[PDB]
RNA sequence: UAAGGUGAUAUGAACCGUUAUAACCGGCGAUUUCCGAAUGGGGAAACCCAGUGUGUUUCGACACACUAUCAUUAACUGAAUCCAUAGGUUAAUGAGGCGAACCGGGGGAACUGAAACAUCUAAGUACCCCGAGGAAAAGAAAUCAACCGAGAUUCCCCCAGUAGCGGCGAGCGAACGGGGAGCAGCCCAGAGCCUGAAUCAGUGUGUGUGUUAGUGGAAGCGUCUGGAAAGGCGCGCGAUACAGGGUGACAGCCCCGUACACAAAAAUGCACAUGCUGUGAGCUCGAUGAGUAGGGCGGGACACGUGGUAUCCUGUCUGAAUAUGGGGGGACCAUCCUCCAAGGCUAAAUACUCCUGACUGACCGAUAGUGAACCAGUACCGUGAGGGAAAGGCGAAAAGA
């Protein structure tokens, strides 16, 4: 069993975009920003515990951060992990 | 025409990378010199 | 808030810790969605966790 | 290394000198030999890498006395 | 401790508003103070469309150096210097001129 | 003898300098408008310069 | 310690606080991802892959802790081989890496000079390597001296560019002795006695006194010019404070300071006082460093290039006497004088500054001064080692139109 302490840290934010929206209303899939070191197993456990929904499967990818200038002052944004969480049919969030 | 620089990341790391430098006392002296000078980049290691 | 926490036992503190972590999670979701006006709460809870963890470490004897 | 285990004799540097006194660097090596020494006390042979001089020392002081000095300096054999 | 505090009645020692009295609204970390109605500037404020747009020529107080104001001793009716002393364990400010606690 | 009171009283007066007879120097003697010597100091300076 | 504040860019957003859990500063703690000696194995640094043991389990899994090498010591075990030894396993303790200079040791150039060049010089320098410390090294006479004496080592000033050495060229270059800084002597090669007594050391407790936050800290107005006064003029005042910085112009008295006087819950340095444990001093009787000194051969270090050449070190081959003895006094012998090798330890005066604080400059002031006043060892260049810039100033205030 994954500690609840751990599960409470792994989900960071919902991800809002046209693709995320289409994923929700076509494939019953929610898109999350999750902790960089979160595994598919942890992500599944967290969503089922914290959002109280049945998860079919988690797909994940690492987004590489862009380089961005800030008044002639350059800096690289952090890489972050995105999770496409497919909910079982009948579940809603 | 074929120029002298033909990049291979594997070859780069094996020739000049951090672990190659640490492998010998002369390599470790390179790192000491570069730290002393205050280089932002000690080696080719990415 | 260190005084009143120091009275509580290890088990009570462990319970307090989970509560704070759940609050932290809830605030983080609110903040992400853009339904948190009181942004200062995020720091408050974060420092509260640190405080509890400190006291737990003291009562362990470390 | 070319070091006598008894005496500590090792290569020392110096010069060759020609008739015209041209100096070229050289080494002087010790006259080292591996020799099996009968240790009567331990009923066995011990091999040491020793100079001929070291062998004269062992004759004089006895192997037991010399082996004690080796053990004191922490030199294995 | 600071000799000039927020809410102190002060008189201006130097500058265009020399002589004028006022109350200290803010004390900045830079070592400057905003004094009510004193060191006024005419800001040419642009309209900001994001929020309400009161774009005009606004008159606001500019900070003055704290060493350019003096605590106003209403008894003497003059600028005064401040000292510190302990009364009942607590550090207090007093007017140098008449030695009265502020 | 360097009176400690006199030394402390003269410290903050920039035009005034207070020395003992042993501690006189050529530049000081010329630099100041007037030189005041105590009778004692005069005796000591005499002895110092034979 | 406090009426403000949550580091800056940086504007605002949400807030915290105002007489004491706001903040800020100091002491002691806690936390401290991954890489890196990197140490569980591996590896293209910041990653990949484990084992063991404890738990926990919703049987999906989870957490935590151990697990490098080498040295030393101990225990257990254990070949050929009968004992044994080698080897093996476990435990305990320690080490490794980094660092500007200074220090000791192992190696060790060449350009150059000699108006060529080989002896010689440069120079035991540069450089490489090993080791160590706050300093290191050296050190308590087998030393000098000169028939009088001195009395370990180190450093400074002389002696002296002398005596010497030297293709007697170029060059190299002492000591004796004097003046100073500083000063300190000990122990083993062994038993008895003494008894835990000199003494230092460890660990407590005191008392002073530093350091690591702080507190108080004097005295100015009028008038003229000016955008502004701190300037001019007038009349005052403080000064153990007229160092310095700031403030709308160049201010003792506006602000911060300064002289001066105070301050520590906590940790900590140093000097004394004193418990405790270890320590053997002192006395007596002995002992008195052998493959050593010396020698032959080959080199090296001594100012000294082997020379008439003492003394020192030793790669090689040899080889005494041992206090009735031995070393040295510049070939060597005799006499005399002086010292006692072949075991070791030792403060101070000396060297240096990556770093911290304070203060100073007939030092620089943006092509100068650091390469770098500025987000510079950066941009950029190079496979890499490595090379390596340019670039400061609106205003008093953004009042930035
Ligand atoms: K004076
Ligand atoms: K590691
Ligand atoms: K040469
Ligand atoms: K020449
Ligand atoms: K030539
Ligand atoms: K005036
Ligand atoms: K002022
Ligand atoms: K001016
Ligand atoms: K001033
Ligand atoms: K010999
Ligand atoms: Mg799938
Ligand atoms: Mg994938
Ligand atoms: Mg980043
Ligand atoms: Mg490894
Ligand atoms: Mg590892
Ligand atoms: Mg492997
Ligand atoms: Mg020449
Ligand atoms: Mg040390
Ligand atoms: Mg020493
Ligand atoms: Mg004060
Ligand atoms: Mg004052
Ligand atoms: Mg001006
Ligand atoms: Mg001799
Ligand atoms: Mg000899
Ligand atoms: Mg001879
Ligand atoms: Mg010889
Ligand atoms: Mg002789
Ligand atoms: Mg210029
Ligand atoms: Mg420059």
């Amino acid at each position: 069993m994954i500690r609840e302490e751990r599960l409470l840290k792994v989900l960071r934010a919902p991800h809002v975009s046209e693709k995320a929206s289409t994923a929700m209303e076509k494939s019953n899939t929610i898109v999350l920003k999750v902790a960089k070191d979160a595994t598919k197993a942890e992500i599944k456990a967290a969503v089922q515990k914290l959002f109280e929904v049945e998860v079919e499967v988690v797909n994940t990818l690492v987004v590489k951060g862009k380089v961005k200038r800030h008044g002639q002052r350059i800096g690289r944004r952090s890489d972050w992990k995105k999770a496409y969480v497919t909910l079982k049919e009948g579940q809603n969030l | 025409m074929k120029r002298t620089f033909q990049p291979s990341v594997l070859k780069r790391n094996r020739s000049h990378g951090f672990r190659a430098r640490m492998a010998t006392k002369n390599g470790r002296q390179v790192l000491a010199r570069r730290r002393a000078k205050g280089r932002a980049r000690l080696t080719v290691s990415k | 808030k260190a005084k009143e926490l120091r009275e509580k036992s290890v088990e009570e503190l462990n319970t307090e810790l989970l509560n704070l972590l759940r609050e932290q999670f809830n605030l983080r979701m609110q903040a992400a969605s853009g339904q948190l006006q009181q942004s200062h709460l995020l720091k408050q809870v974060r420092r509260d966790v640190a405080r509890v963890k400190t006291l737990l470490n003291e009562k362990a004897g470390a | 290394s070319r070091v006598c285990q008894v005496t500590g004799k090792r290569p020392v540097t110096g010069n060759n000198r020609s008739h015209a006194l041209n100096a070229t660097k050289r080494r002087f090596l010790p006259n080292l030999h591996s020799h099996r020494f009968w240790v009567e006390s331990e009923k066995r042979f011990v091999t040491l890498r020793v100079s001929a001089k070291g062998m004269r020392v062992i004759d004089k002081k006895g192997i037991d006395t010399v082996l004690a000095e080796l053990r004191a300096r922490g030199e294995k054999y | 401790a600071a000799k000039i505090r927020r809410d102190d009645e002060v008189i201006v020692l130097t500058g265009k508003d020399k002589g004028k009295r006022g109350k200290v609204k803010n004390v900045l970390s830079s070592g400057k103070v905003i004094v009510e109605g004193i060191n006024l500037v005419k800001k040419h404020q642009k309209p900001v469309p994001a929020l309400n747009q009161p774009g005009g020529i606004v008159e606001k107080e500019a900070a003055i150096q704290v060493s350019n104001v003096a605590i106003f001793n209403a008894a003497t009716g003059k600028a005064d210097r401040v000292g510190f002393r302990f009364e009942d364990g607590k550090k207090v400010r007093f007017f140098k001129s008449n030695s009265e606690t502020i | 003898e360097l009176d400690e009171n006199l030394f402390l009283a003269a410290r903050n007066l920039h035009k005034v300098d207070v020395r003992d007879a042993t501690g006189i120097d050529p530049v000081s003697l010329i630099a100041f408008d007037k030189v005041v010597m105590t009778a004692d100091a005069v005796k000591q300076v005499e002895e110092m310069l034979a």
